[PDB]
This record gives C-alpha cells, structure tokens and sequence, in this order.
C-alpha cells in the first residue's frame, strides 16, 4: 500500500523485452494501470 | 591469435559477475556492433568506443524505453559512446547476479535525468512519460509525480536522495524480475 505508485513509476518496464509488439503492450498495460490508479486516488479524495 | 591476455581476463572477471567464457561470448557481441571498428586483438589495449546509436538499437535494449539513460550512465563520458569495458560494466549490473543494492544505486542514477544525485518532480515527469509514451495528460502525470514524492521522499525535501530511494525499492517485490538485462 504505501509504495503504491512508487512501484507502479520504477517496478514497471520489463527490461526483458526486446520484441516490439510485446513492448506496445507493455506500454498500453503501464499505461492503462496508471489510470485505473488515478481513478481509485481520486476516489480516495 | 588472442584476443585477450590471461591478465586481461582475470580482471573482468574479478570486476564483472561474468565468467571468463561469458566475457569472451560479450566481447564478440560488442565487437560484431561496429566490426570496422572494433579490433580483434585487445591486448593492444585500444581506446576505441561503439557510438551510442549501435549500442541503444542492441536487440537487448532497442525496445526500453530508458535505453538511452542506461547507456549515458554505464558510458565513460555520459553521453552513450561506450569502450568494451563499459558495456561489460552495463550488462554485469543488469545481469541476474548483480546484488540488490548495486541494482538499486544504478536504477536511481538511470532515473536521476539531471544527474543531480536527486530525482526530483522534474526527474519523476521524464520517467513517467517515458513509461507512459506521453499518453498521460500533463495533468495526470503531475498528480503521479506528486504522489511518488508523498510516498518515497522519507527525508521531506521535495526530492528522492539515494536514501529515499533504496528505502523505497528494497521493499518491491518486482524490482529485481524487472530491472534485468539477459545476455
Ligand atoms: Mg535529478
Ligand atoms: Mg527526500
């Protein structure tokens, strides 16, 4: 909990990846959780 | 007919987490990025670099978003242009041997993009975009940016130190599966 998006901004990219598609899902996924993140802080507002 | 001396090799491998056949495996990836200018013998102890460009388009690193960074910071000058001894360096670091808190002291330098010691509102705003292809809103990336430094700035300055930083990621339970480059 406390490290919530701490983690989501430097425990995120995969430095595995080395394939273009599998990279453009990754990103959309990062970006996708980010929002739902945004969305549940808000709430918690 | 050598590439290396036995000296040579004993130094990497005490400098590197590599083994000497995995040395003599790196030394020939390097070497095939830039074959006109990387020479075969290296006991004539050159001083030649790969430029940038060859080494952020590697099949290990052309598709991270922070590629560049890492590169900047593993190279003897900042700015990309890498000698074999650092990409060994690099891939040492990022390889699955590397211990937690050499991990997390090159992870906070990658993220540090003013090379400050500190990553700060500014340094936050570069990673996420990056992280995020610019798919944020300028907004949305504030509030995140904000919340990163409510949660990780343990000292109350504004900005991560080292400190804050490695209080921080010691804990993440994906940290390591993460930030790992395999050669
Ligand atoms: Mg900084
Ligand atoms: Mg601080």
């Amino acid at each position: 909990n406390t490290f919530n998006f701490s983690w989501k901004v430097f425990c995120s990219w995969d430095y595995l990846i080395g394939n273009p598609e599998t990279a453009d899902n990754k990103f959309n996924s990062i970006t996708m959780n980010f929002k739902e993140a945004i969305i549940e802080e808000r709430a918690a507002q | 007919q050598t590439v290396f001396t036995h000296e040579q090799l004993e130094a990497y491998q005490d400098c590197t987490f590599f083994t000497r056949k995995e040395i003599m495996r790196l030394f020939y990836r390097y070497q095939d990025l830039a074959p006109q200018l990387v020479p075969l013998d290296y006991t004539t102890c050159p001083d030649v670099k790969v430029p940038y460009e060859l080494i952020g388009s590697m099949p290990e690193l052309k598709d991270n978003p922070f590629r560049q960074r890492i590169a900047q910071v593993f190279s003897e000058d900042g700015d990309g242009h890498m000698t074999l001894d650092n990409f060994l360096d690099m891939f040492s670091v990022m390889s699955e041997m590397a211990p937690r808190d050499l991990k997390a002291y090159y992870a906070f330098k990658i993220y540090d993009f003013n090379n400050d010691d500190y990553i700060c509102a500014w340094d936050l705003e570069q990673t996420v975009t990056k992280l995020t292809r610019g798919e944020l809103s300028a907004e949305e990336v504030s509030l995140v940016c904000e919340k990163v430094l409510d949660e990780a700035d343990g000292d109350h300055d504004g900005r991560l130190s080292l400190e804050d930083f490695q209080n921080m990621i010691l804990r993440a339970p994906d940290f390591l599966s993460t930030f790992h480059i395999r050669i």
